[PDB]
């Protein structure tokens, strides 16, 4: 996207103290949990019927960084978010056929995921922050759909 | 669309909110026009700096309203008419600004109810808020 | 959701649609197969071209179902009971489904009834059609 | 975007037969009768308390061509769909503070006017046509957001 510039400087360093690993997965623990319609895409992950199963879920953990992992490379990548997506948004239309206003959820709740983990350091302002870059991927996400 | 266990979780959670639904909800405010500014356009009246009075004074009635909910969720579309009116008939409000609302609330309470904001927890207050947002649109479908 | 106009004016206009719900229900189905094939998706065991007797049978059970409700306004999480299970909870259908079928129904709607769609029937039918799919993911919230 | 080339020329004979002004005025009368919220960003145009009141009032209608004319453009312009609505992606973002999902509700209740204008020369897929059109088009919209 653009954003600014201080805005720009205070998404990195948090992303620097973000735990891909911890953080992914209770990403996608929440997504199935919170929007289980989801379910249907992961079904391979055998087990999904309650929370605990869910969270405990180790293919889910994986997947989760991979995703988190991905999104991470956004945030370092501002400038060309389509250029970076288009072979996951190839991936996510063709193949796999998820609504956009799934990634979009995802977004959101990744994002809840980092308040809980950063407590009173999540400010409003930082919150805006992420709230566009989770946007902006959410977007490149949905762009080389056909 | 609320299960038992929604019920039950909601009430649950909401004990734990205390009395700082006041600033839950004002904080949720705050969040809401810098993350979403398409929002302001409805307060106009209102100063929007950075603890405003007013927003103080909106998030206590908006943290009221949810309190009152979370006591008549069997009967909700009774307990939200005045209110269903108001932001349905008189203020039109898109109602795609609820869903941000109601985010922007559940990113409050995690902020301070890291631990109490299982998952669990998040999916029944996602749906009670859904609800609540129904019903304060109904007066629309 | 629904006002006493909303109940009477879905009533009338599904008087109006008669026996012919089964078809308008499945030419419903073929346009959002066409237009939103994200959709196709869900019926990966059935005949999709260009009038599968599948989507025949199955068009005359959605008109039916849908007629069903007009029966039961009053009562539709009762009614649709059954059915809220098999979207929500064995096929998990997202959603944003709902919405493109509602869509493509009101399309079909209007193809046919293009003198009684009048905007008034419209909006009714709308919040009929959206009140329905709540109840068909509420089985979620 | 791009759809296909019989796709494209089916598209254009049938704008052909669509009359601007009654259609234009049809589409933005139930927008604003079946989403009420609508109204807000037209108050200036005075009485919608009814449908009646609506449909007759004659800066809707006006306005109505208007849109229904952009959105002319847009058909006749597919190849640069984001190139044409970048000073109206504007417009709308800036000074009126649309929600795109707006765009996107109108988008089809085009359509649905244009169903029950066309009769059963509104085929299946040349609905789908038109989904894609105005799919094209309320995402040039939302694009020069930012
Ligand atoms: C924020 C939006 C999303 C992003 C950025 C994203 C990212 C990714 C990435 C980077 C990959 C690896 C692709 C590869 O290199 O083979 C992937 C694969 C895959 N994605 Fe997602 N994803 C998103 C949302 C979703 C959603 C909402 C679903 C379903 C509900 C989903 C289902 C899958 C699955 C199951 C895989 C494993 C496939 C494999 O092992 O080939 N994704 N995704
Ligand atoms: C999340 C659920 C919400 C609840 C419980 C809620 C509640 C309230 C309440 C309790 C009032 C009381 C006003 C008074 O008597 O001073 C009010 C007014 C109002 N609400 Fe909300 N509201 C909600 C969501 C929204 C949303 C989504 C918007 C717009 C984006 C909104 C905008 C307004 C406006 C503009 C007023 C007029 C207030 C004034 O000028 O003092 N509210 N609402
Ligand atoms: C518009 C409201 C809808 C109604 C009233 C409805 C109704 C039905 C009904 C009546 C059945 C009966 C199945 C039987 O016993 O053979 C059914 C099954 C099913 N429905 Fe729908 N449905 C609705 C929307 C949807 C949507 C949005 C989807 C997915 C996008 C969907 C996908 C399915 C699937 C995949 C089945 C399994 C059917 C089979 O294999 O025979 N339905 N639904
Ligand atoms: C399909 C999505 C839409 C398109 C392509 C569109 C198109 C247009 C165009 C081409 C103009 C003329 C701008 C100029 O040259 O000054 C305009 C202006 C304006 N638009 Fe829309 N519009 C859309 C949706 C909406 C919606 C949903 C609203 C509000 C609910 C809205 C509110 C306004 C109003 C009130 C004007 C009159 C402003 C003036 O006279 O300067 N538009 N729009």
């Amino acid at each position: 996207v653009q954003l600014s510039g201080e805005e720009k400087a205070a998404v990195l360093a948090l992303w620097d103290k973000v735990n891909e690993e911890e953080v992914g997965g209770e990403a996608l623990g929440r997504l199935l949990v919170v929007y289980p319609w989801t379910q249907r895409f992961f079904d391979s992950f055998g087990d999904l019927s309650n929370p605990g199963a869910v969270m405990g879920n180790p293919k889910v953990k994986a997947h989760g960084k991979k995703v988190l992992h991905s999104f991470g490379e956004g945030v370092h990548h501002l400038d060309n978010l389509k250029g970076t997506f288009a072979a996951l948004s190839e991936l996510h239309c063709d193949k796999l056929h998820v609504d956009p206003e799934n990634f979009r959820l995802l977004g959101n709740v990744l994002v809840v995921v980092l308040a809980r983990h950063f407590g009173k350091d999540f400010t409003p302002e930082l919150q805006a922050s992420y709230q566009k870059v989770v946007a902006g991927v959410a977007n490149a996400l949905a762009h080389k759909y056909h | 669309v609320l299960s038992a266990a929604d019920k039950t979780n909601v009430k649950a959670a909401w004990s734990k909110v205390g009395g700082n639904a006041g600033e839950f909800g004002a904080e949720a405010l705050e969040r809401m026009f810098l993350g979403f500014p398409t929002t302001k356009t409805y307060f106009p009246h209102f100063d929007l700096s950075h603890g405003s009075a007013q927003v103080k004074a909106h998030g206590k009635k908006v943290g009221d309203a949810l309190t009152l909910a979370v006591g008549h969720l069997d009967d909700l579309p009774g307990a939200l008419s005045n209110l269903s009116d108001l932001h349905a008939h008189k203020l039109r409000v898109d109602p795609v600004n609820f869903k941000l609302l109601s985010h922007c609330l559940l990113s409050t309470l995690a902020v301070h109810l890291p631990n109490d904001f299982t998952p669990a927890v998040h999916a029944s207050l996602d749906k009670f808020l859904s609800s609540v947002s129904t019903v304060l649109t109904s007066k629309y479908r």
